[PDB]
């Protein structure tokens, strides 16, 4: 369950 | 429309960066987490042996 | 009859050391003198460890321990289908003793390579999210992984109680008699679904063995196997078993406290090292076996519950490596109204169609594919950025076709009527229709359609030529709502 | 003299001798026991004991039990006797086809061969798997590493790397079928016995390829060393009858995971991920015997397990720095409905120089690299905003990219079962060609789905006029065929009295079938 | 090779073997540096030595770390890499740099191993999966 | 909490009536056993937990 967490960081980074 | 779009697009980065700051957050509590978590499994492991 | 006799020499925590027994087999069946079973399972050099099948309360320091001479086994034949058994054999729904039964071993070697062949045969779930994505295959073990409640339970239950309704239309030969063990479970949980066995009927077929929470964690470890063991009749024996292990989950957590009490060093998450072999042993004894070794199968369904939709978990990562397919159940999927929540894009059977339903073979390839244009195309008007018509098209008919996957719970349809109605959605039949009464619009697509050609997609077990226009030309002769 | 069982804790045996320990790695056999129990020393526990891994399970072992030492390690049967044959970890046949011929059996244990005997030698393995043999092209004589979760096509694509180069080439073949269903190692035993690759009865000696299965019912010590087993016997078509030989094994993570199954009980404090310490170190032992020696090559086909699609896991992670093509399956691609799921970008090879197939291959594979990796990065922006602000070079690139992905798309001929399609063998030319004609623009006409599970880039014409006369095609049968046919459909109950009925018996059978095998054995 | 040493320890040498086998070259390195040439020691990886070292001392039942790791492990890398240095004058001014080079998984540069080599060493040679997708090479961040 | 349910039990099995048992932090009956299994000499479990969770 930490790269779940870790790609909607890779989302809003590039939102 | 050019200087609507100007002010919802500052108005998302603004809501970007606040959601990205509460998931750093976030973030940084399960990776405290998890090296935790992988230690005193490591630790379990050794005292069962010794 | 030499018996040889153990002192105990502390007993704590459902474990009893034991000095002495040094006849005493790995595996093997132990007695106290408290009348309380027991199995040695580490034999150290200067003592026994055994696991206790019951209460330690009544073992104190010192006493007798003898040993039955016999690894554990449990009574299987046909006495043991209507019972409710409990994690070793014996009867606990108040019926007496399993008359005309046989006891065999609980932990038999898997049948290997030159005792099988393919699995080819269907076996019919009556969920038709199953029986048109995820066919599953007699021999074929599936995993039903999900969430806390996100009606993995039902998945199972339904697979169940549609063997019942397949069995009085079928030949001796080809009757699925279901096993379905109970793991850690609530003991009024089982006897809502032993009430609902006998009810449904489907108790005729069905053994119950329940190990639940209340019960010792050697006899929810150990139930699995007694289970598959009363299962593994059937398959010996020419005919066909469908084993479902309900919380394999609750199975490895009463593998981990025998584990951690006598002392195994922790792996992940205080797990034992040999826990993928713990779940390995059991899932490959669910077999299609040759035409020499009778032809019979074994189908198994393993539960897995998840956390938060972790996958990723030890346990849920073991056994989608065993299984061939998985029947991913989703939380947002449960009360977005999608009932089974089958996560359709995660999903998989590995049998694939080899082995499903000729009349839907060919009219659910259209379905799954549909469905995988639905999928992309619904993240992007989450937004509301714009439209195309031709993705709106297969956005429109993807949630006719995600509505008519939905399901009542206690109702299996039967595979001739689940390939009627995804014809008339797949065939463009059930367009000029609302998105929200399609739930309501199928029971006149089977009512309406005659009962008769119900009769010949069964025997045919293919949509012919001349019933593929026969049965459109029937679709056009049918009253919809609202139209 | 024989040693005698002192401790049975889960697989691992502890065998006290009075007098001269065996060696480690040495096998020993119990007598007594209900099947052939074969130990393997793993360490010498000090006190005249030693500590000791089950090839079998340990179900029924007493101590004191009387064990034997061979003196020497577990011998398995190796030669052209072995040739179409299954065998267990300890060199049983398990097909229920007599005995093995056994001419020279040999210790599953050696050594990696020498530094001074390695070969430097690069040639292209063509397989005919387009997405492979552009991007990342296999060694022949090199390792060669197939990636992926759970699903992803691990099997359809090894099983499609069997049909294609080991169904017609010059040396043998070897299956180490490593800790994995027993199901599909059946499916791959009565696939060669179709297509000719293992031939039954008295034209065994025609076969080309050895089983040695070590499925996932296995206890652990077996599936620790079946990869041992089938390393042997191709490491004697390598050294002793010095012959090219292929070595396909399936989920060489099980290897590593059957080694974490008994580690904690050998005595070993677990590591970062809970697996074996000598984690790197068992997998090195293992991959370094692998090797193109100048006796001869091995050519082999590793897959590899990545635990929850986690390719930081160590096991998998261990196992990149052993091989020379690493072609990584994704769910993504898998999910996208493109067969074979290869992660076109992850996938590397050691043959992507280009003094090693040319220029023309090079340019192609860096030239794909680099479209579908600006899409990637245009996808971003894509799903967000939908592919109208790009000023028409990068909307020229996704397109580009968007027949580049369908076209490492392939049929199967091991999947016409799965895909329903026939299956298509690419040569290396054709893909080539092909791909140098989307890049540069040579077929932008085309639909994007006439690319999808085709042979070469004169199937994607062949399919792209055919679907423009499909959907010109769909206009003519919404005239007719509604009503009055010329009685090709007859009526309903015609059709109802053709069903020829089951005798339904509602007996079960069940309670005198019972006596019966009673009465019987 | 007219200029080259090679102080290879494989994956079927001995985690032993592995763990000497960067202070093995190092010394061979510093044979230059002691007598005023220059030396340029490379560890083709310093993140499996560390794996090799993690072995033994698991195996010798030393306490584990974060990561399973020896408290050492620090210790192992720094001694080491510390051996690298430009001399004075008056020890003939030779010189040794080093070029460890460390694994990372998924690019994160918060793993054990990793924030101790990035601690010792001067600077760093990031190179990113990403840029080397998109033809830069070398993928240099 | 068994002294809880000892009473609730005896309304129930031999009064013969129905009872309304309410337990107010049930969480601490585990939380309390997980203070205990440390001393007790057993390996812990996951997140720290006493194995017989
Ligand atoms: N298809 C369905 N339609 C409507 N209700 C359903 C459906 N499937 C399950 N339910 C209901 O949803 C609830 C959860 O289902 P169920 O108990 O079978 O799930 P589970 O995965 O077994 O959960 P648990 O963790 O409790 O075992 C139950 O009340 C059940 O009757
Ligand atoms: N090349 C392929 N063509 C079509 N379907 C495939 C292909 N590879 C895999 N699949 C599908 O995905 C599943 C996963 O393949 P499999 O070899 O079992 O994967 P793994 O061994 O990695 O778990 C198959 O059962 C099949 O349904
Ligand atoms: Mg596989």
């Amino acid at each position: 369950s930490n790269q779940a967490v870790k790609q909607r960081i890779r989302a809003i980074k590039n939102i | 429309e050019h200087a609507s779009r100007m002010s919802a697009m500052e108005n998302s980065t603004k809501s970007a960066g606040e959601m990205l700051g509460k998931l750093t957050l976030d973030y940084n509590r399960k990776r405290q987490a998890t090296i935790t978590t992988e230690l005193i499994e490591i630790i379990a492991g050794a005292s069962a042996l010794m | 009859p030499v018996i040889h006799l153990g002192r105990v020499l502390s007993v704590g925590d459902g474990i009893a050391r034991v000095y002495g027994l040094k006849s005493v087999q790995a595996g093997e069946l132990v007695c106290f003198d408290s009348g309380v079973k027991g199995m040695a399972l580490n034999l150290q050099a200067d003592h026994v460890g055994v696991v206790v099948f019951g209460n330690d309360s009544v073992i104190h320091q010192g006493d007798l321990v003898y040993r039955t001479g016999q690894i554990v086994n449990v009574p299987i034949g046909p006495g043991t289908l209507g019972r409710v058994t409990d994690g070793l054999g014996q009867p606990i729904d108040g019926k007496g003793p399993l008359t005309n039964v046989r006891s065999s071993l609980v932990e038999v070697k898997a049948p290997g390579i030159i005792a099988r062949q393919s699995v080819r045969e269907p076996l019919f779930t009556g969920v038709k999210a199953v029986d048109a994505l995820v066919p599953i295959g007699r021999g074929q073990r599936e995993l039903i992984i999900g969430d806390r409640q996100t009606g993995k339970t039902a998945v199972a239950i339904d697979a169940i109680i549609h063997q019942k309704n397949c069995n009085e239309q079928v030949p001796k030969a080809q009757r699925v008699y279901c096993v379905y063990v109970a793991v850690g479970q609530k003991r009024s949980t089982v006897a809502q679904l032993v009430k609902l066995f006998t009810q449904t009927g489907a108790m005729r077929y069905t053994i119950m063995v329940s190990a639940t929470a209340s019960d010792a964690a050697p006899l929810q470890f150990l139930a699995p196997y007694s289970g598959c063991a009363m299962a593994e009749y059937f398959r010996d024996t020419g005919k066909h078993g469908l084993i479902i292990y309900d919380d394999l989950s609750k199975q490895s957590v009463a593998y981990r406290q025998m584990s951690l009490l006598l002392r195994r060093p922790p792996g992940r998450e205080a797990f034992p090292g040999d826990v993928f072999y713990l779940h390995s042993r059991l899932l490959e004894r669910a077999a299609k076996l040759s035409k020499e070794l009778g032809g019979g199968s074994l189908t198994a369904f393993p539960v897995i519950e998840t956390q938060a939709g972790d996958v990723s978990a030890y346990i849920a990562t073991n056994v989608i490596s065993i299984t061939d397919g998985q029947i991913f159940l989703e939380t947002e999927l449960f009360y977005k109204g999608i009932r089974p929540a089958l996560n359709v894009g995660l999903s998989v059977s590995r049998v694939g169609s080899a082995a499903q339903f000729p009349g839907m073979k060919q009219v659910a390839g259209t379905l799954k594919l549909e469905l995988a244009q639905y999928r992309e195309v619904a993240a992007f008007a989450q937004f509301g950025s714009d439209l195309d018509a031709a993705t709106q098209y297969v956005l429109e008919r993807g949630a006719r076709l995600t509505e008519m996957l939905k399901q009542k719970q206690f109702a299996p349809i039967p595979i001739e009527r689940q390939t009627v109605a995804v014809y008339a959605a797949t065939k463009g039949f059930l367009d000029k229709v609302r998105v929200q009464d399609i739930v309501a619009a199928e029971e006149a697509v089977i009512s309406q359609v005659n009962p008769a050609v119900f009769k010949i997609l069964k025997a045919n077990g293919k949509i012919t030529p001349a019933l593929d226009a026969h049965l459109k030309a029937e679709l056009r002769k049918v009253k919809l709502p609202g139209a | 003299d024989a040693g005698y069982v002192s401790q049975v804790i889960g697989p691992v045996v502890d065998v006290r001798f009075d007098g001269e320990l065996p060696s480690i790695l040495s096998s020993l056999e119990v007598e007594g026991h209900s099947v052939r129990l074969v130990l393997e020393v793993a360490q010498h526990m000090g006190d005249n004991t030693v500590r000791c891994i089950a090839m079998d399970s340990t179900d029924g072992l007493v101590r004191g039990q009387k064990v034997v030492d061979t003196g020497s390690p577990i011998k398995v049967p190796v030669g052209r006797g072995t040739l179409g044959r299954i065998m267990n970890v300890i060199g049983e046949p398990v097909d229920e086809q007599g005995p093995i011929d056994a001419a020279d059996i040999w210790s599953i244990h050696r050594e990696a061969p020498e530094f001074t005997e390695q070969s430097t030698e690069q040639e292209i393995l063509v397989t005919g798997i387009k997405v492979v043999d552009l991007l990342a092209p296999y060694q022949r004589g090199g390792k060669i590493g197939l990636f992926g979760g759970a699903g992803v096509g691990k099997t359809v694509l090894i099983m499609e790397l069997i049909n294609n180069v080991a169904k017609a080439h010059g040396g043998f073949s070897v299956f180490a079928g490593v800790g994995e269903r027993t199901r599909e190692g059946n499916d791959l035993y009565r696939e060669m016995i179709e297509s000719g690759v293992i031939k039954l009865g008295a034209e065994r000696g025609n076969s080309k390829c050895t089983l040695v299965y070590g499925q996932m019912n296995e206890p652990p010590g077996a599936r620790a060393r079946v990869a041992l087993t089938g390393l042997t016997v191709a490491e004697y078509f390598r050294d002793i009858e010095g012959q090219d030989v292929l070595l396909f094994v399936d989920n060489i993570f099980r290897f590593t995971q059957a080694n974490s199954e008994v580690s904690a009980l050998l005595g070993r404090i677990p590591s970062a991920v809970g697996y074996q310490p000598t984690l790197a170190t068992d997998l090195g032992g293992l991959q370094e015997r692998i090797t193109t020696t100048t006796k001869g090559s091995i050519t082999s086909v590793q897959a590899v397990y990545v635990p929850a699609d986690d390719l930081t896991d160590p096991a998998p992670a261990t196992t990149f720095a052993h091989l020379d093509a690493t072609t990584v399956l994704s769910r993504s691609i898998a999910e996208l409905g493109i067969y074979p799921a290869v992660d076109p970008l992850d996938s590397t090879s050691r043959m992507l120089n280009p003094n090693v197939i040319g220029a023309e291959h090079y340019n192609v594979a860096r030239g794909v690299q680099k479209v579908l990796q600006d899409y990637k990065n245009l996808q971003d922006i894509i799903a967000i905003l939908g592919m109208d602000e790009l000023s028409e070079e990068d909307k020229l690139t996704v397109a580009r990219a968007r027949k580049i992905q369908r076209f490492l798309s392939q049929p199967f001929q091991v999947a016409e079962v799965f895909t329903g399609t026939p299956g298509k063998y690419v040569d290396l030319a054709d893909t080539i060609s092909g791909f140098q004609g989307v890049l540069t623009g040579k077929y932008d006409d085309l639909p994007e789905m006439a690319f999808y599970m085709v042979g070469d880039i004169k199937e994607v014409k062949e399919k792209a006029d055919k679907m423009a006369k499909d959907i010109a095609s769909r206009k003519e049968a919404d005239n007719k065929k509604v009503s009055e046919e010329l009685k090709d459909i007859p009526s309903l109950d015609k059709l109802v009295s053709e069903i020829k009925e089951v005798v339904i018996e509602e007996d079960d059978g069940l309670e005198e079938d019972f006596k019966a095998e009673a009465l019987s054995s």
